[PDB]
DNA sequence: CACACACTCTCCAATTCTCTAA
DNA sequence: TTAGAGAATTGGAGAGTGTGTTTTTTTTTTTT
């Protein structure tokens, strides 16, 4: 048993008296400071830590963890009773006028309190949240599958009577409630006045509300099982912390959903459950001098996938893909090869390095396609758009394996992306436009066997030229025997299996975070071409077109491609004007990509 | 009123301190392990009290509440505070139940209110949801707390309580629910189906619904072969003021056993006594099938597998081994698949024309316990950390093989259906069997035209074997001799002119009662099937590691194979040697090391693995 | 609709031919004053396995007499002139071999599969129509009238429950008997492919709609086709 | 089932009938 | 003669009772 009044007094004592020596030994009363802020309305949410509560009463922490909703109410009541001690927009105006009438505690309450969970509690998986943990504070990890828009949830409804000019209040707890109709005040009832109640949305307390669904991490599920899911209901300042696809740990109260009416007799003693979220947590000039070393271009190209030898100019092209040209701007590239040629490994490296990216197969996936898809979620039945590799990759790069094996719907979708960088999709017969400006990194196979150079690329790869010409660079990752390189590759693979790590390579790859910083500040530079370099572009382009005509996949898009690549290298040099080396690099990269194809 | 006598009998049975101490020791183990159901053997109950055992098995509900109350009294006497820490202590029954051992077919209506042990295969499971048994409420207007127990037709006492909580009035004051002080129990429903081989003639397999509560909910998933001990009961489906006599029936389970899942010292001695035990195991793999030695070695490698790497960069290297058998009619491909289905744990059968991309991966289905729709696992998800056998693989549709591509490539399958977007684990070895195009293999056509599959798909298999009905007279002599010997065989526990009986239930205890070479023949000391099962079950776990000499030899011989491809005939090469072939070499060497239980991949393992790769790549 | 009670349950299976004695009555839970009707069964008579001792004596005498093979061959399709070796093959098909389970658990089929290719107007279809009648379990199908699902097994959504359920095709309906596939050459190739597992392994492995099982198809395939 | 239609049934009291005083 | 107090008759307000509540497989025709 418990004496909850004494518990409230002990909670008041903790809030008044706790200090933690923050800001390097200033002996701050942290909860007193936050109480001052709440009283002044400069702060709305108060995340009390049960690790702090443990430092003077472990029994109180146990009582909170075992009966969390009760103690949430007790902590809130204690804080509200203590705000005047530390009291040195529209609802504020209404509370002022109601104080004038005095001259509904839940309405006058304009703060919220949450328990930041204790570190002694291990963070569970969703599957480990047993029925014994109902009504108890639990910490749960998972992927955020889906999040609803923030909606207003009525906490305390406020009505006004037409006949007697009196306000009436209706606190709300259940997910459904009966709105009041006829006036209950005695001056209406005794006079039989027939006065009725009008809801005042202006003078009634709402709260931000958001419904999301967590899901098990795939590598923690048992072997033969579907991943489990849990509905998480989020209120107040906890809203908008999460996004779909994010990894989170949620401290909250595991509770049952108490439905009304016909569902009660149908379900019987069983009940659905939700997690009442209390806390959601989410799982350089020396370096610029290193960048300043003029090796940096080749240093980065070496840092790109030391697991793959050779193809260094392809690595340079991939670097320029991540950099992008002047804003168009995406350096789409394609690299064909046989199966197993290390082509997939290279694409996997770009997907891992890039800050925003996706990796998928052109074929036929049972997942969400390259375009987004509309899920149903039939417990609610509300259809919602989700995913899409191109959409998830929007600001970055989308990697497609076996691009040749795409369906015609996928080919038309990529064609639309190449044209205008947006796609069309239907939710419920109606349709919208959905945005995707990702660069495409395409890997494709020969239609049959190992590539034969005697056959042209479109006839061999079996892709339409309308798509295949979109890519700025076309590379052929051909594989043939070579004794010493095969032995080096084998030694690398065997060391990887033997030690689970790449062997030393007689150099140090740059940190991927530092590479990301570098390409970010690089992408923030905005080059422009001068007229002399435009003339140089003209001369180089016409000579290259002579070579292509004498050996035809060269057009105005070729001039635009070399301009894009030269501006990309100008970004790489981190200078706001292009130079002869940029055009030379673009010309040789295109030429030697054709040579690789030849 | 009369159940105090039964409670006295069960308390006397539990107090084993006087004579043997078995069940006082088990209750002590329950207390120490912090569990709250006791596993009782009805054979011991027979030995001490035959009358009470018969009453328990024939009057199950009243006898079980008596037994549970006796258990609560006993655990209170041993440790009172621990007895308060749980609402009630259950009892799960094991042992031999006599005629009550049934299947879902033979579980007729005459078994109602009896303890029955049902053996079958799990087809589906509902999601775990909590169920209220006692709710605690508090009155702020009175500073008083009250409680309400809850029961329904599923509970042993079986009274239906009102579903709703006390709400706005007690003492005509508003109550509110103390969820933390309330107690809830897990609830799950599964469906146990008859074993498919044991159905009579054209009858389809029947099924029975089972209800799991509290700690039983985790102990069964679809595809599991289980024995469930429980009480059989009917649930009246009243409309309210009227009912048809038709009542659905359920089995409230008190105990679940995984009958197919499951000492090592004798294995670790046998690996020393035997010389190159991999060869002996491979020869003894499928005794009924003659020849195909290298294929049997490859299948043993598939069964044992490599070790799956997780790299420091977060990428993973798939450890499973995939085998594709291509060959003529009547060269035992289907029979090798059937042997793997019988010998391996969690091996899923599949045939190309009888399966779909949905059924291979996952299907959206409505859970009738609630009406909400959820994913129901397909073949390759059921086969996770197991094997999937695909016969007539060349007869699949391309859209169906799109599903197989992701499973083989990444060990997962991505799904986006209903409300769920998920990457399901499908980490399984694929053993596929196919005929070449035109039915029979054509010597006058290249292998890439005999093999109708796409090169992209073929790259995903570790080993590809071409096996041909070459009509050599000596090979035919030995094959026909073996076949006729097999057809002449009759079992010792069978009369001289018997036709074998069609299937019927023959398991009559919850645990197997009769608890390494074949005795008939002299040549090479063939290993028995049961010992092979146990040895593979042990040897899969060893996880050996590469050595410098084996790594060097694998790299050197891989370089030789690659450089040999420079002048090898393009018109007749089985499959191009690549880094994928090197991964195959590493996995096969690791599997051989697992077979030896060596803990180090040695030069012997490398030699045998690369010999197998040489045979598979450059021999018909 | 029939209602079987107590010991009448499982006294008959699908595909059997019966005479039903019962009470024609209304179910008693488009139009208004309508009630669905059914027969409350109180007697089942299989019109055509528990033999009498007299019948067993007759069968033992038949097995004992020396020319039983020729007697059976003459008894098969007595209206069909000639074709005596084909009738003998049909006798071997009807009696079938012995199923065997070997020590490693692999099973060998005892059923005999018999194809009759040849010229038209040669009593092949009539021999199939005799075997359907004569076999203890017998199912007659036209190849052109068949489908892969309909031969082996079909997966369909139960209308009253929304679950996917299994339905036995001809090869499941004929389990423990004979399948007579007439005009066998008229099937499409993808449908002839479906019966490969059931002809040899005598099983129908299914992985569709989340239900995954291995039905039994222990049956003999008798097929007829033209050139 | 707990929250709405439709019907019955009960007693309160709203309005008129009758006798009396202004 | 006209208007207010006591008694009689009937309207209806309110309480109680009864009832009502996308996603997979298989086929068929036609589009290429
Ligand atoms: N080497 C062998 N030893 C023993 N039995 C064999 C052998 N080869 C074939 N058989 C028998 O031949 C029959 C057919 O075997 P099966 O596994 O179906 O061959 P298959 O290679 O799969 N041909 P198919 O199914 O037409 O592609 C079985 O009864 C086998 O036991
Ligand atoms: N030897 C025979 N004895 C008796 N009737 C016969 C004989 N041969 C053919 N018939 C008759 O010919 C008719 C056609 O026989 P049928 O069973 O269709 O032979 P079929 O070869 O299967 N025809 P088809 O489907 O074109 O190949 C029937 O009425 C048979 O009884
Ligand atoms: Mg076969
Ligand atoms: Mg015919
Ligand atoms: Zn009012």
């Amino acid at each position: 048993l418990k004496d909850y009044a004494l518990e409230k007094e002990k909670v008041k004592k903790f809030l008044q008296e706790f200090y933690q020596d923050d800001e390097l030994g200033k002996k701050q009363f942290k909860y007193g400071n936050q109480l001052v802020r709440l009283a002044h309305r400069e702060q709305v949410a108060l995340y009390v830590d049960l690790d702090d509560v443990a430092e003077d009463d472990p029994e109180l922490v146990d009582s909170i963890c075992e009966n969390a909703r009760r103690y949430a109410k007790l902590f809130a009541d204690a804080v509200q009773e203590l705000l005047p001690q530390y009291k040195e927009d529209v609802l504020d105006v209404y509370i002022e006028h109601r104080l004038m009438m005095e001259q509904p505690a839940e309405l006058m309450r304009r703060f919220e309190l949450y328990f930041q969970g204790p570190s002694s509690n291990k963070p569970r998986v969703i599957r480990e949240v047993r029925a014994d943990s109902v009504g108890k504070l639990v910490t749960v990890r998972g992927i955020v599958t889906r999040v609803s828009e923030v909606k207003p949830k009525m906490v305390v409804a406020t009505y006004t009577c037409d006949q007697c000019g009196a306000e009436t209040y209706q606190p709300i707890q259940s997910p459904t409630f009966m709105p009041l109709i006829m006036c209950p005040s005695q001056e209406c009832q005794t006079n039989r006045s027939g006065g009725r109640l009008y809801l005042q949305t202006r003078g009634s307390r709402f709260i931000k509300f958001q419904e999301m669904k967590m899901q098990e991490h795939s590598d923690q599920v048992p072997v033969g099982n579907i991943p489990r899911s849990i509905t998480v209901l989020v209120e107040g300042e906890n809203t908008r912390i999460a996004q779909p696809g994010d990894h989170v740990s949620v401290t909250g109260i595991f509770l049952p959903i108490l439905r009304t009416g016909f569902r009660q007799v149908v379900q019987g003693l069983l009940s659905e459950t939700y997690l009442e979220a209390h806390r959601i947590v989410k799982m350089t000039r020396e370096e610029l001098r290193q960048i300043a070393e003029e090796d940096f271009y080749e240093k980065l190209a070496a840092s790109i996938a030391p697991e793959i030898y050779g193809h260094e100019d392809v690595k340079k092209a991939l670097l320029l893909l991540l950099v992008g040209g002047v804003d168009r701007g995406n350096i789409n590239i394609c690299l064909m090869g046989d199966p197993g040629v290390a082509k997939s490994q290279l694409l996997s490296y770009i997907d891992r390095l890039a800050p925003r990216s996706q990796y998928t197969t052109g074929r036929g996936s049972s997942g969400v396609g390259l375009t987004a898809a509309v899920l149903r979620d039939s417990v609610s039945g509300e259809l919602t758009l989700e995913g899409g590799a191109l959409v998830l990759a929007d600001q970055g790069v989308c990697c497609i394996d076996e691009f040749d094996k795409m369906a015609e719907a996928d080919r038309t979708a990529i064609h639309e992306v190449m044209e205008q960088q947006t796609i069309s999709i239907a939710k419920a017969g109606i349709l919208t436009t959905l945005n995707a400006r990702c660069s495409i990194l395409a890997a494709a196979n020969p239609a049959y066997g190992r590539y034969n150079p005697r056959r042209s690329l479109e006839q061999n790869i079996q892709l339409p030229a309308a798509l295949l010409s979109r890519f700025d660079l076309l590379w052929l990752i051909q594989d043939r025997p070579d004794r010493d390189n095969d032995l080096r590759l084998a030694q690398h693979i065997t060391y990887v299996h033997q030690h689970s790590r790449q062997p030393p390579s007689q150099f140090e790859p740059l940190d991927m975070k530092l590479m990301r910083r570098y390409i970010a500040m690089c992408r923030e530079k905005q080059p422009m071409v001068p007229e002399s370099l435009a003339d140089y572009i003209t001369a180089a382009y016409v000579e290259m077109r002579r070579e292509a005509w004498a050996s035809t996949y060269t057009s105005a898009r070729t001039l635009l491609a070399i301009l894009r690549l030269s501006t990309a290298l100008a970004r790489l040099r981190m200078v706001d004007v292009v130079e002869k080396e940029d055009v030379n690099e673009a010309i040789r990269l295109m030429e030697m990509s054709k040579d690789s194809l030849l | 009123v009369e159940l105090r006598e039964a409670q006295r009998d069960y308390l006397d049975f539990l107090d084993d301190e006087e004579d043997q101490g078995i069940y006082q020791s088990k209750v002590r183990e329950l207390i120490s392990d912090n569990q709250y159901r006791l596993i009782v053997n009805v054979n011991d109950l027979r030995r001490k009290n035959e009358k009470r055992a018969n009453r328990l098995l024939n009057n199950a509900f009243e006898e079980l509440v008596a037994f549970q109350r006796a258990l609560k009294d006993f655990v209170a006497s041993i440790d009172a505070t621990y007895a308060k820490q749980y609402e009630e202590f259950y009892v799960g029954l094991e042992g031999s139940f006599g005629s009550k051992h049934v299947s879902p077919r033979t579980l007729t209506s005459c078994f109602l209110s009896c303890v029955v042990c049902v053996e079958g295969i799990v087809t589906k499971c509902s999601l775990v949801r909590p169920k209220v048994v006692r709710s605690v409420h508090y009155c702020p207007a009175t500073k008083k707390t009250i409680e309400r127990r809850y029961s329904d037709l599923t509970t042993l006492v079986a009274f239906p309580s009102s579903s709703v909580y006390p709400t706005k009035d007690e003492e005509n004051n508003p109550l509110e629910t103390e969820y933390g002080l309330s107690v809830y129990k897990d609830h799950q429903t599964i469906t146990i189906q008859e074993m498919p081989e044991k159905a009579p003639a054209g009858q389809l397999p029947r099924s029975v619904d089972v209800i799991l509560d509290d700690d039983l909910v985790d102990k069964a998933k679809p595809g599991d072969r289980v024995q469930v001990v429980g009480t059989y009961r009917c649930l009246p489906g009243k409309k309210g003021g009227y009912t048809s006599g038709t009542f659905r029936t359920v089995l409230i389970a008190c105990n679940v056993k995984q009958m197919s899942k499951d000492i090592a010292k004798i294995k670790k001695f046998s690996k020393t006594r035997s010389k190159d035990i991999f060869d002996q195991l491979a020869k003894s793999l499928a005794p009924s099938i003659h020849g195909h030695d290298y294929v049997k070695k490859a299948i043993l490698c598939l069964l044992l597998g490599g070790v799956e790497r997780d790299l420091e960069n977060g990428s993973h290297i798939r450890g499973d081994i995939n085998i594709l058998l291509i060959g003529d009619p009547s060269v035992a491909k289907s029979q090798l698949l059937r042997y793997v289905l019988c010998t391996a744990p969690r091996a899923i059968p599949t045939t190309g024309r009888g399966s779909s991309g949905v059924g291979l991966t996952a299907a959206v289905t409505t859970d009738q316990e609630t009406g909400e729709r959820r994913l129901e696992a397909g073949a390759m998800v059921l086969a996770d950390r197991g094997v999937v056998c695909i016969d007539e693989f060349d007869k699949m549709s391309d859209m169906d093989r799109t599903a197989i591509h992701e499973v083989m490539e990444q060990g997962r399958v991505t799904i986006a259906k209903a409300g769920i977007h998920a990457r399901l684990n499908a980490r399984c070895s694929v053993l596929a069997a196919a005929n070449p195009v035109y039915g029979r293999y054509d010597q006058y056509k290249t292998p890439m035209e005999n093999i109708g599959l796409q090169d992209s798909l073929l790259s995903r298999f570790d080993l590809l074997f071409i096996m041909l009905d070459q009509m050599d007279p000596e090979q035919d002599r030995e094959i026909s001799d073996h076949v006729l010997r097999m057809h002449r065989y009759r079992a010792p526990g069978e009369q001289d002119g018997d036709a074998m009986p069609l299937g019927s239930a023959v398991d009559i205890l919850a645990t197997d009662d009769p608890n390494l070479h074949g005795t008939k023949k002299k040549k090479e000391k063939m290993v028995s099937a049961a010992f092979m099962k146990k040895y593979i079950h042990v040897a899969k776990i060893i996880k050996p590691v590469l050595t410098q000499e084996s790594a060097t030899y694998i790299a050197e011989e891989y370089s030789r194979l690659r450089s040999q491809d420079s002048m090898s005939s393009d018109t007749a090469r089985t499959s191009p040697v690549t880094a994928r072939t090197l991964e195959t070499l590493i996995r096969l060497a690791t599997a051989h090391a697992k077979a030896r239980m060596s803990k180090t991949v040695d030069l012997q393992d490398a030699e045998e693995a690369v010999e197998l790769v040489q045979y598979a790549y450059f021999k018909k | 609709q029939l209602y079987c009670d107590r010991y009448l349950c499982d006294k008959v299976v699908p595909g059997n031919r019966v005479t039903i004695m019962g009470i024609y009555s209304i179910k008693k839970f488009v139009g208004v004053g309508i009630r669905s009707s059914y027969i409350r069964v109180l007697g089942i008579q299989v019109d055509t396995g528990a033999v009498s001792p007299q019948e067993e004596e007759e069968f033992r005498r038949l097995a004992a007499l020396p020319n039983v093979y020729e007697v059976i061959s003459k008894s098969i399709a007595p209206s069909i002139f000639g074709g005596t070796d084909m009738k003998k093959a049909i006798a071997c098909l009807l009696f079938g071999g012995s199923r065997k389970r070997l020590p490693d658990g692999l099973t060998r089929r005892g059923d005999i599969n018999l194809l009759m290719l040849g010229d038209p107007g040669t009593a092949k279809s009539q021999l199939l129509k005799f075997v359907e009648k004569c076999s203890p379990i017998g199912v007659y199908t036209s190849g052109k009238g068949s489908s892969a699902a309909g031969l082996t097994a079909s997966v369909m959504r139960d209308p009253s429950s929304r679950n996917f359920i299994m339905e036995g095709g001809a090869m499941v309906l004929a389990d423990g008997g004979v399948v007579c596939i007439d005009e066998f050459d008229k099937m499409r190739e993808d449908d002839r492919v479906a019966i490969h597992e059931a002809m040899e392994q005598q099983t129908i492995s299914i992985a569709k709609a989340g239900i995954t099982t291995t039905l039994n198809s222990r049956c003999s395939v008798l097929a007829a086709a033209n050139s």
